[PDB]
């Protein structure tokens, strides 16, 4: 019922700017002191900035002073982070988080939005089907790609029929290759009998390159 | 430190009417440091039930406090405020004069 | 920098206790009584478990307890259980800002081995017609999270393992290089060795 | 008219004892509304005006946590300052801090303040631009460099121009019957014969709110300052104020003198003359 | 309402 939902994360060049937003629902947002906390991939939590319940009074980590501005508007139940003069070291997942009382520690958290500060260009993926073999079908079981190949930055989303399929599907964490480009694979484990009736389209989305591909995987 | 001696005013909350309950005030102000002793006197003697305001201070950093007690004045009775502070060699006594 | 220093790692067997220290200065840990602790499981937001040095958040059992002495706060987890495995961060008011500690990984020893399911694919005709060839080896459902993958004999790219929703690990290995090198060879196979035992997979024709 | 919100903090080290004393009070204009005292049993921020009692428990909890943060900061400061002035661990010392904001008659920000004293003299103060610091002496340059590095001024500015003024407006609204009232002075003049040669005329202003008032003497309509006494404006104890001004005059010359009273509750200033 | 951020001297 309580929810914080971040957006605005994406790819930006060093020296550039991005605005993050955090839409709050299911609690009295206007009574919470709000913060942004970031987490670099594989790294620890770092508090970035905070703003009092009524807005106005703010505070910032040393690492971002003079570059970031936190703000809110209680009428829209939204928190914002305007980030300027971005540096490679600002790359991280940014979480919105709140505390009712000062100095308590934030106990309501969002899900994060990803910020990538890089001079590298965005690249949309190619998508290839990985057909279920008649050698990979022993009995009542089989597997199918894709793949995905060869993209930047993260993410990247994979479905099989519009989010209807929830069980049976494995989309793996991406490999970051030597080239600087990611690749991932999504496999579904299906009954070899039903290699005809229920249809499975590889539905791939890569937001930062505006890529959408729908690849049907058929027994070759 | 920088030390400052208190200013003292002794007065009633309301215009004084012999035989009518009122409040006797001693306002101490302009002093530093904050430690001070203030007594309200009736005919030279300490009045036992006396309250005071929460310590605050002015633009110049000097402190002020209001000490006060309920009193029913008369023609004969003499009221006064007595203040001791580090800046004072002996306590200072200021008499209450109503018909100022 | 201003960081709150924690140990990198602590561990214990089930039923045992660990203590995690968190040291700051009079600017923070030693200055106020506003130290908190957070638990963060893989792929999740942090959860507040302790606030105001010693107070447990709702749902948190007494086996998690906080304290401090001088410039050092501590979190002790007694009665260690598998699901206690997570990263733990202390946190403090520091006057003009808040600051997290560096984070401590908590390992719960003695958990049961889980064997990797392996799934291997050859290059697609599509990819081959695009004059490219990638072999895909997907490794799922394993514990502990260390595997070693062997392919051939260049062009090998393998993920670090990461925890699944079912607390087993997954990894992937990708083998690149040209359709003519693929043509060609009689067969290609992907390892994979986990805890002394190997699992192939497979794949040949074109 | 104009309004202000101000917080005053006094921190007194007690060697041999016993933990330093910490007293905090808040004011809206000339009306105190909250207090905290380290030596009191509650250990809570306490209401000192009826209109603040409307605030719910989140507020009281929040203010209590923050005032204890201020206390704790001041606890560390007493030691830090003793170090800066190469002082012994055995002598009592006083730190004071004052901050707040002023708004004009349209309730818009006018000015902000944040200053700090040590032992009865200035230590460090934020300048009116809310962007720079005045350090009073050599020791305070350490703090100035410290606070410039940390962008303390920007942090204070955000509060002073924002949160400070918004809460001030809220208080003014919630306690309007108290805080937005004007009680015009009740005035009179008294006469006392010093001897055969002189008399003292004393002009009184009583039971007025807010405290701001001007009392001046004229002689033949010319400003008169010599042989004049003006006491500090003083609290009556009921939420109103009192003041008097006096002049010593030659016998037979009383009618030359007028007392002039200016106050917000007076549409035009009052002119008083001795009425025997 | 009090300041929540207070820097030590």
């Amino acid at each position: 019922e309580v929810q914080l939902l971040e957006s605005g994360g994406g790819l930006v060049q060093p020296g550039g700017s991005l605005r993050l937003s955090c839409a709050a629902s299911g609690f009295t947002f206007s009574t919470y002191q709000m913060s942004w906390v970031r987490q670099a991939p594989g790294k620890g939590l770092e508090w970035v900035s905070g703003i009092v319940s009524s807005g106005g009074s703010t505070a910032y980590a040393d690492s971002v002073k003079g570059r970031f501005t936190i703000s809110r508007d209680n009428s829209k139940n939204t928190l914002y982070l305007q980030m300027n003069s971005l540096r490679a070291e600002d790359t991280a997942v940014y979480y919105c988080a709140g505390e009712l009382l000062p100095y308590y520690g934030m106990d309501v958290w969002g899900q994060g939005t990803t910020v990538t500060v890089s001079s590298a260009s965005t690249k949309g993926p190619s998508v290839f089907p990985l057909a279920p073999s008649s050698k990979s079908t022993s009995g009542g079981t089989a597997a199918l790609g894709c793949l995905v190949k060869d993209y930047f930055p993260e993410p990247v989303t994979v479905s099989w029929n519009s989010g209807a399929l929830t069980s049976g599907v494995h989309t793996f964490p991406a490999v970051l290759q030597s080239s600087g480009l990611y690749s991932l694979s999504s496999v579904v484990t299906v009954p070899s009998s039903s290699l005809g009736t229920q249809t499975y389209i590889c539905n791939v989305n890569h937001k930062p390159s505006n890529t959408k591909v729908d690849k049907k995987v058929e027994p070759k | 430190m920088i030390q400052r001696t208190p200013k003292i005013q002794v007065y009633s909350r309301h215009p004084a009417e012999n035989g009518k309950s009122n409040f006797l005030n001693c306002y101490v102000s302009g002093f530093h440091p904050s430690d001070i002793e203030v007594d309200l006197l009736k005919n030279g003697e300490r009045i036992e039930k006396v309250e005071h305001s929460d310590l605050s201070f002015s633009k110049d950093w000097s402190f002020y406090l209001l000490y006060y007690t309920e009193f029913t004045p008369t023609e004969k009775d003499e009221y006064a405020c007595r203040v001791n502070h580090v800046t004072l060699s002996q306590p200072k006594i200021v008499k209450w004069d109503r018909d100022m | 920098q201003s960081e709150l220093t924690q140990p990198r790692s602590v561990s214990g067997s089930p039923g045992q206790s660990v203590t995690i220290s968190c040291t700051g200065t009079s600017r923070d840990v030693g200055g106020y009584n506003y130290v908190s602790w957070y638990q963060q499981h893989p792929g999740k937001a942090p959860k507040l478990i302790i606030h105001d040095v010693i107070e447990r958040s709702s749902g948190v059992p007494d086996r998690f307890s906080g304290s401090k002495s001088g410039n050092t706060a501590s979190l002790t987890i007694s009665g260690l259980q598998a699901e206690d495995e997570a990263d733990y961060y202390c946190w403090s008011f520091a006057g003009s800002y808040y600051v997290f500690g560096t984070g401590t990984d908590v390992t719960v020893l003695g958990q049961p081995k889980a064997n990797p399911t392996v799934t291997l694919f050859p290059p697609s005709s599509e990819e081959l017609q695009a004059n490219k060839a990638t072999l895909v080896c997907l490794i799922s459902d394993f514990y502990p999270g260390a595997v070693t993958v062997a392919w051939k004999a260049a062009g090998v790219e393998t993920t670090k393992p990461s925890k699944q929703s079912n607390n087993k690990y997954a990894a992937s290995s990708y083998l690149s290089l040209t359709p003519e090198q693929w043509k060609s060879h009689r067969s290609y196979s992907c390892q994979v060795t986990h805890e002394g035992n190997t699992v192939e997979k497979t794949v040949a024709p074109t | 008219g104009s309004h202000s919100m101000r917080y005053f903090f006094t921190s007194v080290s007690r060697p041999g004892r016993g933990e330093p004393r910490f007293i905090a009070v808040g004011y809206v204009d000339d009306t105190q509304f909250v207090r905290f005292d380290s030596d009191a049993a509650s250990q809570r921020m306490e209401p000192r005006a009826p209109w603040i009692e409307q605030e719910g428990p989140e507020y009281w909890d929040g203010e209590t946590r923050k005032v204890k943060a201020h206390s704790q900061t001041h606890r560390v400061d007493l030691g830090t300052l003793r170090g800066y002035y190469n002082q012994s661990e055995a002598g009592s010392h006083t730190v004071q801090r004052m901050y707040g904001c002023d708004v004009g008659s349209d309730w818009r920000f006018l000015r902000g303040y944040h200053q700090y004293a040590y032992d009865g003299k200035d230590y460090i103060a934020l300048k009116e631009d809310l962007r720079s610091w005045t350090a009073a002496d050599m020791a305070a340059q350490t703090t100035k460099h410290k606070w410039e590095a940390a962008h303390v001024a920007e942090q204070l500015r955000a509060y002073l121009e924002g949160t400070c003024v918004e809460w001030l407006r809220r208080y003014l609204e919630n306690g309007k019957e108290t805080l937005q009232r004007t009680d015009a002075p009740k005035t009179h003049m008294t006469h006392h014969a010093v001897s055969d040669h002189e008399a003292t005329l004393r002009c009184w202003a009583l039971s007025f709110y807010p405290a701001e008032i001007t009392l001046t003497w004229q002689r033949d309509g010319e400003d008169q300052t010599q042989d004049t006494e003006l006491v500090e404006t003083r609290p009556a104890g009921d939420g109103t104020f009192q003041k008097w001004a006096a002049v010593v005059v030659p016998s037979g010359q009383e009618q030359r003198y007028t007392c002039h009273v200016q106050h917000e509750g007076l549409p035009k200033p009052l002119t008083l003359r001795w009425e025997p | 309402s009090l300041l929540m951020w207070i820097t030590q001297v």
